[PDB]
């Protein structure tokens, strides 16, 4: 049991932009489809439903007459075509199956999908540009000094942060974004290693922006 | 309604003509010779008709070339047990098949799978002098074809027992079928009598047959595969196509809509292939309701129909009536119920096999009664 | 259409404890609610339906009760694997099925002894100055409670409306915070003075401690 | 599709569309044999256990020919 789904990205206002959700694992032909969006932060919101034959297509106030559901059961897919979009609509869309099989009465969610991701502000997507916070020259011998990166002005969100492809996990504190007063986003991402330790062993962040497919591996020295 | 309208006939004709045609000198030493060599051969018969025939079971060669060899060999003395088992085996089939043709006088309406195993019912439809779709339609639906065979008890001499498995032909195949759903339809004025209903009477399935329509009105007497529809021409009346205008209109000159009138005000459910109607009268609670959710629509007075999409019970009285959950589009055509077209003082108020052109005439005749005076 | 309203908004609980939050309808919904469960930065998943038919695989402390238009959610033992966000959702004849406002659900703050924050400050990297943007970074490591005061002072004067403060959430591991502030300035202004440095003021220390760098 | 239902309200009837028809028209007969053995009457000591097994199976098989050829 899967669904896939796609088609997510940055849009400006005002624009078109069509989501799909291809279903395995399951009689797809056999179960209503419902379409459920969640603002970031804030809760969920039901969007859409469409029946098990497809003849029948509910929506919610908040986008009738702008979104349209439509559904394929030779290639099990559902399509949700969004034009004439707000800023309001920026949220993560879900695609879920009913819980209930060959029926004209919808009742709720059981498989949920991961979600694709929409975003409609009118600014244009940047990837980051990684700068490296370095370890001060002044750190005690002992010492318990500290180094890291600064990714900045990106956007939109998230970016993921790992040191060393992931072999340096122990004293790494990623901040959230925070929204710069530029529209983009900026975070840092800091380690505490021992003194000792620097000159001795690369330390490399490395930085990953899916929306703008940029992948930064950024070497840190004194 | 109309299934008093057909016509009786021998079913078992020609299962009994072969085997009259079995007694013979000669034909059962015919049917060895060609079986001497082979388990299956098609067989010329004295009457003209090519039959295939069946080796199902040979005993006379265990028997005699497997047991009386062991057993009648010194003294009887029988050395191993797995022998008594192993003649259980192989003999289990003859005895069952003496006891089904004792119990049923030596012809049995289903033919069961001791008288013709699956495989050996294949073997025997896929050697026929019929077409290959015919021969995959037989293939598919083995169980409908067993239900709507015979076998007759033959013949015993000459250390053969033979029996004709009497099998169908299906020789109309992939022609267009509809089935005609009908209840009655009556007036909804709040007296308790004065109150008229009609019926169309011409309930059952219909099937597209050479420029012509076969009906059948015992609908029971069919069988339904997932879209198949297993009949039998002897279970039906023929019918010009013109038929089917009952449908399209019922008022037309060119057919005449066999009818029943009644005025009988009782609440009935009829259920449909997909979906259900519900003639409610009276002070009946009439309610469609699905298994999650309870009851969804409380019918009005009338002759209603709901589809089985979202409405899985309806409710008439006490009487609980579960809808057919199949797949499909239901179409619901609105119009003037035509029993609003009639004089409740001039309309007749029985009459059990009537038509459009009956009814509607005798109204004349009424009416010209009452005008006399 | 029907409006649905959770209470409370959020709360915090310890884990053992009997949680009962409550979902309301404006109208009558008879028994058409389902709750949903969804974990921090995962999908929602249907806890139950009807109100109360537990759904196959849920562990037996969740327990719905409540019809017309009252219903509540009771967890009899508060878990970790419970912690995020509840929602109850009506499916009353034909939609829109409406979603409630929903529940956070949080383990209490797990209280540690008083720690006071390792201070490091950062100066922009001559790669970001060749952009001509500056970034001084002022960073507080390990520290309990989550108040602290952090000011910037470039060239002993005051600085205010410049700076971005972030935040961790409580680690996992020593139940500590992290702060990061940010001052973010031109290059022209970052060349137009001479020392840079952060004052924090927390209960772990004595003093206000202040870490400044030189620019060169 | 596959399969259609109209209902006419006017009448207050419902047909049902869309099926195929297999409709019977005639009859195919087949003979089926099985040979038999004519075992002539058995003399010997009915002294072991398994032979008086054997000999009731072998009284069950010409029960059921005798009354095979007793029903006609
Ligand atoms: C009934 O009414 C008149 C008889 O005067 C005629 O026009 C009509 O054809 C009659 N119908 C019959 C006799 O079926």
């Amino acid at each position: 049991v899967q669904l896939v789904e796609s088609g997510g990205g940055v849009v400006q206002p005002g624009r078109s932009l069509r989501l799909s959700c291809a279903a395995s694992g399951f009689s797809f032909s056999h179960y209503a489809m419902h379409w459920v969006r969640q603002a970031p932060g804030k809760g969920l919101e039901w969007v859409a439903v469409i029946s098990y034959d497809g003849e029948n297509t509910y929506y919610a106030d908040s986008v009738k007459g702008r979104f349209s559901i439509s559904r394929d059961n030779s290639k099990n897919t559902v399509s949700l075509q969004m034009n004439s979009l707000r800023p309001e609509d920026t949220a993560l869309y879900y695609c879920a199956r009913d819980r209930i099989v060959d029926d004209y009465y919808y009742y709720g969610m059981d498989v949920w999908g991961q979600g694709a991701t929409v975003t409609v502000s009118s600014a244009s997507t940047k990837g980051p540009s990684v700068f490296p916070l370095a370890p001060s020259s002044k750190s005690t011998s002992g010492g318990t000094a500290a180094l890291g990166c600064l990714v900045k002005d990106y956007f939109p969100e998230p970016v993921t942060v790992s040191w060393n492809s992931g072999a340096l996990t122990s004293g790494v504190h990623t901040f959230p974004a925070v929204l710069q007063s530029s529209g983009l986003y900026s975070l840092s991402s800091v380690v505490t290693v021992p003194s000792s330790s620097l000159g001795t062993q690369t330390y490399i962040c490395n930085v990953n922006h899916k929306p703008s497919n940029t992948k930064v591996d950024k070497k840190v020295e004194p | 309604f109309l299934g008093f309208l057909l016509g009786v006939g021998s079913a078992i004709a020609s299962g009994v003509a072969v085997c009259k045609v079995l007694h013979l000198e000669g034909e059962v030493n015919k049917i060895k010779s060609a079986l001497l060599s082979t388990n299956k051969a098609v067989v010329s018969l004295s009457n003209g008709v090519s039959v295939l025939t069946f080796k199902v079971l040979d005993l006379k060669n265990y028997i005699d070339k497997q047991l009386l060899p062991i057993l009648n060999k010194q003294s009887c003395s029988i050395s191993n047990i797995e022998t008594v088992i192993e003649f259980q085996q192989k003999n289990n089939r003859l005895l069952e098949i003496t006891r089904e043709f004792s119990v049923n006088a030596g012809v049995t309406t289903p033919v069961s799978t001791y008288m013709l195993t699956n495989s050996e019912l294949l073997s025997l439809i896929n050697d026929m002098p019929i077409t290959n779709d015919q021969k995959k339609l037989m293939s598919n639906n083995v169980q409908i074809v067993r239900q709507q065979s015979y076998s007759i008890m033959c013949i015993i001499k000459e250390e053969v027992l033979a029996y004709v498995v009497q099998l169908p032909l299906y020789g109309v195949i992939d022609t267009p079928c509809w089935k005609l759903h009908t209840s009655p339809l009556c007036t909804t004025n709040t007296k308790e009598g004065s109150n008229i209903c009609l019926t169309r009477t011409d309930r059952g399935w219909y099937c597209d047959n050479a420029g012509s329509v076969s009906f059948f009105p015992q609908a029971e007497t069919c069988k339904v595969q997932s879209n198949r529809v297993f009949c039998d021409t002897m279970n039906s009346l023929t019918l010009p196509s013109e038929v089917n205008l009952c449908n399209v209109d019922i008022f037309n000159p060119k057919y005449d809509c066999k009818i029943m009138t009644s005025k009988t005000d009782v609440s009935s459910s009829v259920i449909t292939s997909l979906g259900a109607i519900v003639s409610c009268y009276g002070k009946t609670k009439c309610t469609a309701s699905n298994k999650n959710r309870g009851i969804i629509k409380t019918f009005s007075n009338g002759c209603d129909y709901v589809s089985n999409k979202g409405v899985d019970t309806v409710s008439v009285g006490n009487t609980l009536y579960y809808v057919n959950k199949q797949e499909g589009k239901s179409l619901y055509v609105k119009g003037e119920p035509i029993i609003n077209f009639y004089d409740p003082l001039v309309f007749p108020s029985d009459e059990f096999d009537a038509s459009i052109s009956q009814v509607n005439e005798k109204i004349n005749q009424s009416l010209a009664f009452i005008r006399k005076s | 259409d029907i409006q649905m309203t959770q209470s409370p908004s959020s709360l915090s609980a310890s884990v053992g404890d009997r949680v009962t939050i409550t979902c309301q309808a404006s109208q009558d919904i008879k028994k058409y609610l389902n709750w949903y469960h969804q974990k921090p930065g995962k999908v929602p998943e249907l806890l139950m339906h009807d109100a109360s038919n537990l759904e196959t695989g849920v562990p037996s402390r969740f327990s719905g009760r409540g019809s017309g238009t009252d219903f509540t959610l009771t967890i009899s033992s508060l878990q970790p694997e419970d912690i995020g966000t509840y929602y109850c959702q009506q499916y009353d004849n034909l939609p829109p099925l409406t979603f409630g406002g929903g529940t956070k659900v949080e383990i209490k703050r797990t209280v540690r002894t008083v720690a006071a924050p390792s201070v490091f400050i950062f100066p922009p990297s001559d790669e970001q100055l060749k952009s001509g943007t500056a970034s001084v970074v002022c960073l507080l490591n390990n520290f309990y409670p989550r108040e602290a005061k952090v000011q910037w002072k470039v060239d002993n004067a005051l600085q205010s409306g410049n700076s971005q403060e972030s935040v961790t959430e409580q680690d996992s591991k020593d139940s500590t915070y992290s702060l990061s502030s940010t001052l973010t300035l031109s290059k022209a202004d970052y060349e137009k003075h001479k020392v840079y440095a952060c004052e924090v003021t927390h209960q772990g220390l004595s003093s206000p401690v202040t870490k400044s760098f030189n620019r060169g | 599709q596959n399969i259609t239902e109209e209902f006419y309200q006017s009448t207050c009837s419902a047909v049902s569309k869309g099926y195929l028809s297999a409709l019977r028209t005639g009859w195919y007969t087949s003979v089926i044999t099985i040979e038999l053995s004519n075992i002539k009457e058995n003399k010997c000591n009915g002294t072991d256990a398994k032979v008086k097994l054997i000999k009731q199976e072998l009284d069950k098989y010409k029960n059921a020919v005798t009354e095979l050829q007793l029903l006609m």
